[PDB]
RNA sequence: AUCAGAAGAAAAGGUGUUAGUUCAUCUAGACAGCAGGACGGUGGCCAUGGAAGUCGGAAUCCGCUAAGGAGUGUGUAA
RNA sequence: CUUGUGGCAGCCAAGCGCGACGUUGCUCGGCUCUUCCUAUCAUACCGAAGCAGAAUUCGGUAAGCGUUGGACCCACUAAUAGGGAACGUGAGCUGGCCUACUGAUGAAG
C-alpha cells in the first residue's frame, strides 16, 4: 500500500508545475532535508520505483525519451516545485562511512577533548565502554593510554572512524544535487550535462 | 573350513563378530581372534563406558577388563557354556592381545558381515574396545601399541622383500609362449 | 562504608571492563541453555520447570493478543470431637458475590441420613440455617472434612 | 536436499594439500597440519577453488560444512600473514609481575591480589607470548591458529580469577583486548 | 502387489427404481475380491446404497498406459488417526501409478504408522508441469542438471557371494 | 536416547529430527548482513532535590516524508 | 500405590454447553548394630543475592568422609541431616544336618 502511495505521489510530482528538480535525500540528516524543502515537495520512497512505475518504454512513460533517462536516474532524487542555492550553498554535515577522510585526524592521549582542543567534559562515563579504544577511566576521568588516529587521508571511513566522527566535530561532507536536465512540459529536453 | 583360522578384529563389531564366531566354534572350527583392542561398538564412547560401569557395579562376579576378556565374555553369552557341548566349544576360542608371534606369520581373514564400515551408517558414533577398557582398569594400552608398531615394521619389511620377489616372477611370466593358449582357456 | 557506597566507586573508578559483553553474551546463549534445561533435568525441579514455562507462555500469549463409637465427620453443636465441631461457615452469597464467615445458627437437614441431621453433622450438600441480619438456609457446597473449612454457597 | 556445496578461493599460501583428510597447509609464514577425519566430507582441491560437498546429508552433518569452512579459513590466513592477539592488563591494588621464558612460550604471573603463587602457564605449541614496550601491560599473542591463541587467552583469563569475593569491587585481572593479523 | 481396478456397479433395479445409475471408481486392491470390498466400503459410507441390493456390472484392470515414461504423481489422501480426519496431500515421482501408491502405503505406514483400512485414497493425479509440483526435493529432482554419487556405497556390490564368511581381504567399498 | 526401544502420573515443556496443513512476503531486491538516516513543535501537561521517551499519572496530538513510537531497552542525578 | 501447590462461588476464558491460565470474593516405643538410599547437617567445589571485608542467605554438583557427652532441654563440637530394611533388626535387645562368613591345613596335573 505504501509503495503504491509513493508511486502515486511520484506521478503527481512528475505532474508538478515546473523547475524539474531531481533531489530527494542524501547523507545529511532529516533536518537538513527539511531545511532544503522549506524553501519550496521532496519525496522518493523506494529508489527506481518511480521509474519502474512510469515505465522504461516511452509509451508507458509519461515523459519523453525516458528509456535512456531511466538508467541515469538513480539514488535519492525526487521532483520539487534554487539553481544558485543548489550550485553554491552546500550545508556542511558530519562525514559517514564509505567516503575518504580529507585529512588524518588524531586523538591526543591522556584526557580527551570533545571539541579536539577547541574548548573537554569528563562526565561521559558511558562513552568509556561505548568507545572501545585503548582508554582507561581512572579517577572518574577517561585517560587515553596512547594517541589514536581517527582516520587518515586517502583512507575509507571505517566503522570506528565513523563512530568517533559522530561524537566529534568532523563535518567532512557537503550536500550536492543533480540538475543536469529539466523535464519541461513543452521542451521535454532532459540534458545529461 | 580350515581346522585353525585367524580372524583379524580391527574394525569388526564386537556383537556381530561374536555371533559369527560363536557359531563357528559350535561347528568345531578352532577360531583364534587377534587384535582384540581395535574392536568397535555402536554408540558414543561415553555411553559404552556407562554400560560397563553397570557391569562393575554388579557384584556378589569377576569383571574381567582386558579387551580379549571383553570379547570372550561376548562369545560366552552365545554359547551353551553350562553344557559340555559349549564348555568344549569355549576352549577352542583363543582371543589374544594384538598378534602374538605364532600367529603374525599366518594369513588373517576378515568377516564381511560384521565390519564397521559395511554395518554402520557414515558418521555414526562408535567406540574402540581398546581405548574403552584402558579407561576402565586395563593397564596395557601403551605396551601393546608399541609392540604392534614393531611388528608392523617387520611385516612391512617382509612385504618389500616379497614384493620384489613376485615382481621378478611377474616380469618372467610373459616369457612363457603358452600365454596365448592361457588366453584361449581364459586362464 | 556509607549510603550507596558502591555507587560512587562505579562513579569514581569505572565499571568491570568486561561485564557488559559478558552479560550480553549471557543474555544471548541463555536461549540454548533454556532448551538444554528441559532436555536433561528430571524430577520435581523439572516438574516445576514445566508449568512455570507454560504460565509465562500463556501470559505472553495474552499480552501479544492485547497488543470406636465416635463421629468421624465434622458436626455442629457416638462421640463428636470438639475440634471436629464447627460453628462458623464462610458462606458466599450468590447474588451479592461476597463470601462472608457467618455463624452456624443451625442445620436444616443433612441429605446423608436423618441421624446425621439429628447429630448436626456438617456434610457436602447439607442445608444449614445461618443468620443473615448483617447482610436463611444454605447448602454446603464443599466437604469440610477434607477442605478443613465450612465452604458453602447461599 | 541431496547436495550442499561450499567453495573456497585459495589465497597466496604455498600449498593447501588435503592429503588423507590432513590439511598440511604451508604458507609464506610456515607450515601447519590439522586432521580432518572428524567428519566424512568430500574436499576437492582444483585450480583456485576448494569444493566441500555434502551428499544426501542430514542437518547435523550440514552444520559441519560452514564450521569446516570457518576452520579452513583460520589456518590459511594464519600461514599467509599470521595472527596477533593483543592482551591488556588491569590491576586494582597489587601490581602483577609477568615474566617470559623460552622466548615467551611459558608465562609466569606473580603478586596477584596479595596472593603469593607463581602461576605458570605453558602455552600450547604454535603460540608464543611477548611483552610490548610501546604500551605498558600490553602483551602480544602471536600464532598461526585462532583456536590455539584464543584458548591460551581463555586459559590465562580463567587462571586469572577471583575467589569468594565481589566482582564489582575488585577490578584486577587479565582480559581480552582485541584481535588482528600480524600484518 | 496392488492393481488398478476400474469398478462399475449399480443397485438392483426394481419397480420403484427401474434404471439405477452406474457409479464408477478407480480404486486399488491386491485382488478382484478386495476391490469389491473396498468398493462397498467406499460407497456405503458415502452414498448409503445397501450391499444386498447392489450388483457389480464390470471389474477391469488398467495396466499403466506409458510405464516407461517417468512421471510425478499427486496423491490426495485422508488420514484417520485419534482425531480421524486429516486432508493430507503427498507427492511421489515414479514410473507406474500403482508403484506410487505402493510407496505411499510404504511411507504412510512408516512415517505415520497408518493402516490400510484407516487410510482411504481420495484422488491420484499426474503432475505434468514442474511448476505444478510443490515439493522442493521433487523440484530439485526435476532440475536439468541432476547429478549425485550412488548413495549408500556399501549397498552397491554389497558382498557378492553365496556365504562369504571369512573374506580373505578387506573390501574397498569405494 | 550420560541408564533408548523391543493404562499410572497424561497436562504440557524441548534452538531435537522428518513429514505435512494454514498464512505471508519475494530481481517493485525475500531473510540476514554490514552503511547511514532513525527529524523537528517538545524538556507536551501534572508529577520532583534531580525525570529531557526510557521513577512515575490520562491521553500520547501534531509539519516533514519512504520513516523518526510524548519512545523498546541500555544509561545518566538530570 | 506414594512426594510441593485448600475448597467453594462468580468475572473473564485460547478453544472444544463446558472452557485452561488468569481475576474477584472472605476463610507401642526406643537402645545397640549392620549395611543401603539422597530427599546434603557439616565438610569439597561453584552460582546468585547491596556480596566493602569479616560474617550471612538461597540455589547447583556432590553419599567420599563424619554426623556427641548428660536428666523438651545445656554445653562442646564443623554438624549433632532425614530415612528404609511394611509386623527394621522381639528367635541382637529391653521398657509402657546343610549352607553361609571367618580362619587353619590339604592330594593333584
Amino acid at each position: 500500500e505504501g509503495k503504491a502511495a509513493l508511486f502515486s505521489g511520484v506521478q503527481q510530482s512528475l505532474d508538478s508545475f515546473d523547475y524539474m528538480w531531481i533531489f530527494d535525500v542524501t547523507n545529511m540528516r532529516n533536518t537538513y532535508l527539511k531545511r532544503i524543502r522549506d524553501d519550496w515537495r521532496i519525496f522518493m520512497g523506494k529508489t527506481k520505483v518511480m521509474a519502474k512505475a512510469l515505465g522504461h518504454t516511452p509509451e508507458e512513460e509519461h515523459a519523453e525519451n525516458v528509456s535512456k533517462l531511466t538508467k541515469l536516474l538513480h539514488g535519492a532524487v525526487g521532483l520539487l516545485f534554487v539553481i544558485g542555492y543548489f550550485e553554491s550553498f552546500v550545508q556542511n554535515d558530519f562525514a559517514r562511512a564509505g567516503a575518504v577522510a580529507p585529512f588524518t585526524h588524531v586523538i591526543p592521549a591522556g584526557p580527551v577533548y570533545s571539541r579536539a582542543g577547541q574548548i573537554l567534559t569528563h562526565t561521559l562515563e558511558p562513552q568509556v565502554r561505548q568507545l572501545g579504544m585503548p582508554t582507561v577511566l581512572k579517577n572518574g576521568v577517561v585517560t587515553l593510554l596512547a594517541d589514536f588516529p581517527l582516520c587518515t587521508e586517502g583512507q575509507q571511513l571505517d566503522s570506528r572512524q565513523t563512530r568517533l566522527l559522530k561524537l566529534f566535530g568532523i563535518t567532512a561532507a557537503e550536500f550536492k544535487v543533480g540538475l543536469l536536465g529539466y523535464y519541461s512540459k513543452k521542451g521535454a529536453s532532459v540534458e545529461f550535462l | 573350513f580350515q581346522k585353525v583360522v585367524v580372524i583379524d578384529a580391527k574394525g569388526h563389531l564386537l556383537g556381530r563378530l561374536a555371533s559369527v564366531v560363536a557359531k563357528q566354534l559350535l561347528g568345531g572350527q578352532k577360531v583364534v581372534v587377534v587384535r582384540c583392542e581395535e574392536l568397535n561398538i555402536s554408540g558414543h564412547f561415553f555411553r559404552n563406558k556407562l554400560k560397563y560401569l553397570a557391569y562393575l557395579r554388579k557384584a556378589c562376579a569377576f569383571h574381567f577388563r582386558a579387551p580379549s576378556r571383553i570379547f570372550q565374555k561376548a562369545v560366552r553369552g552365545m554359547l551353551p557354556h553350562k553344557t559340555a557341548r559349549g564348555q568344549a566349544a569355549l576352549e577352542h576360542l583363543q582371543a589374544v592381545e594384538g598378534i602374538p608371534p605364532p600367529f603374525d606369520k599366518q594369513k588373517r581373514v576378515v568377516v564381511p558381515a560384521a565390519l564397521r564400515v559395511l554395518r554402520l551408517k557414515p558418521g555414526r558414533k562408535y567406540c574402540t574396545v581398546g581405548r574403552l577398557s584402558s579407561e576402565v582398569g586395563w593397564k596395557y594400552n601403551d605396551i601393546v601399541a608399541k609392540l604392534e608398531e614393531r611388528r608392523k615394521v617387520k611385516s612391512a619389511a617382509f612385504y618389500q622383500a616379497k614384493l620384489a620377489k613376485q615382481k621378478k616372477i611377474a616380469s618372467a611370466k610373459e616369457a612363457s609362449p603358452v600365454n596365448q593358449k592361457l588366453s584361449q582357456f581364459g586362464y | 562504608p556509607q549510603n550507596e557506597y558502591i555507587e560512587e566507586s562505579i562513579r569514581k573508578h569505572g565499571r568491570r571492563f568486561d561485564h557488559e559483553e559478558r552479560k550480553r553474551k549471557k543474555a544471548a546463549r541463555e536461549a540454548h541453555d533454556a532448551s538444554l534445561y528441559a532436555q536433561k533435568t528430571r524430577g520435581i525441579k523439572a516438574k516445576l520447570y514445566q508449568e512455570k514455562r507454560r504460565k509465562e507462555k500463556i501470559q505472553m500469549k495474552k499480552t501479544i493478543k492485547q497488543h470406636k463409637r465416635m463421629i468421624t465427620k465434622a458436626t455442629f453443636v457416638f462421640i463428636r470431637p470438639m475440634a471436629l465441631r464447627q460453628k462458623k461457615a464462610n458462606v458466599t452469597h450468590k447474588e451479592l458475590g461476597v463470601t462472608m464467615q457467618l455463624p452456624i445458627i443451625g442445620v436444616k437437614k443433612n441429605p446423608q441420613s436423618p441421624t446425621y441431621t439429628q447429630l448436626g453433622v456438617l456434610t457436602k450438600g447439607t442445608v444449614i440455617e445461618v443468620n443473615v441480619s448483617e447482610l436463611k438456609y444454605a447448602q454446603i457446597t464443599n466437604n469440610p472434612e477434607l477442605d478443613g473449612c465450612v465452604n458453602a454457597l447461599l | 536436499d541431496i547436495y550442499k556445496d561450499e567453495t573456497l578461493t585459495i589465497p597466496k599460501g604455498v600449498t593447501v594439500d588435503i592429503k588423507a583428510r590432513n590439511v598440511t597447509v604451508t604458507g609464506p609464514r610456515g607450515t601447519l597440519k590439522q586432521n580432518l577425519r572428524h567428519v566424512d566430507i568430500e574436499m576437492k582441491k582444483q585450480g583456485n577453488t576448494i569444493k566441500f560437498i555434502v551428499w544426501h546429508g542430514s542437518r547435523k552433518h550440514n552444520a559441519c560444512i560452514r564450521s569446516v569452512y570457518s576452520i579452513i579459513n583460520n589456518m590459511i590466513i594464519g600461514v599467509t600473514q599470521g595472527f596477533r592477539y593483543k592482551m591488556r592488563l588491569v590491576y586494582a591494588h597489587f601490581p602483577i609481575n609477568i615474566n617470559l621464558t623460552e622466548n615467551g612460550t611459558v608465562v609466569e604471573i606473580r603478586n596477584f591480589l596479595g596472593e603469593r603463587i607463581t602461576r605458570v602457564i605453558k602455552c600450547l605449541p604454535g603460540v608464543t607470548v611477548s611483552i610490548s614496550s610501546a604500551v605498558k601491560d600490553e602483551i602480544i599473542l602471536e600464532g598461526n591458529s585462532l583456536e590455539n591463541v584464543s584458548q591460551s587467552a581463555a586459559n590465562i583469563k580463567q587462571i586469572c580469577n577471583v575467589r569468594n569475593k565481589d566482582i564489582r569491587k575488585f577490578l584486577d585481572g587479565i582480559y581480552v583486548s582485541e584481535r588482528g593479523n600480524i600484518e | 502387489a496392488l492393481k488398478e481396478y476400474q469398478v462399475v456397479g449399480r443397485k438392483v433395479p426394481t419397480e420403484h427404481e427401474p434404471v439405477p445409475k452406474l457409479f464408477r471408481m478407480r480404486l486399488f486392491a491386491p485382488n478382484e475380491s478386495v476391490a469389491k470390498s473396498r468398493y462397498w466400503y467406499f460407497l456405503k459410507m458415502i452414498n448409503k446404497v445397501k450391499k444386498a441390493t447392489g450388483e457389480i456390472v464390470a471389474i477391469n484392470e488398467i495396466s499403466e498406459p506409458k510405464p516407461l515414461k517417468a512421471k510425478v504423481f499427486g496423491i490426495w489422501i485422508r488420514y484417520d488417526s485419534r482425531s480421524g480426519t486429516h486432508n493430507m496431500y503427498k507427492e511421489f515421482r515414479d514410473t507406474t501409478r500403482v508403484g506410487a501408491v505402493e510407496a505411499m502405503y510404504a511411507d504412510m505406514a512408516a512415517r505415520h504408522r497408518a493402516r490400510f483400512r484407516s487410510i482411504r485414497i481420495l484422488k491420484v493425479v499426474e503432475v505434468e508441469k514442474k511448476e505444478d509440483v510443490r515439493r522442493n526435493y521433487v523440484k530439485q529432482l526435476l532440475n536439468p542438471h541432476l547429478k549425485f554419487p550412488l548413495p549408500h556405497r556399501r549397498t552397491g556390490v554389497v558382498g557378492l557371494a553365496g556365504k562369504k564368511v571369512f573374506a580373505p581381504h578387506r573390501p574397498s567399498t569405494f
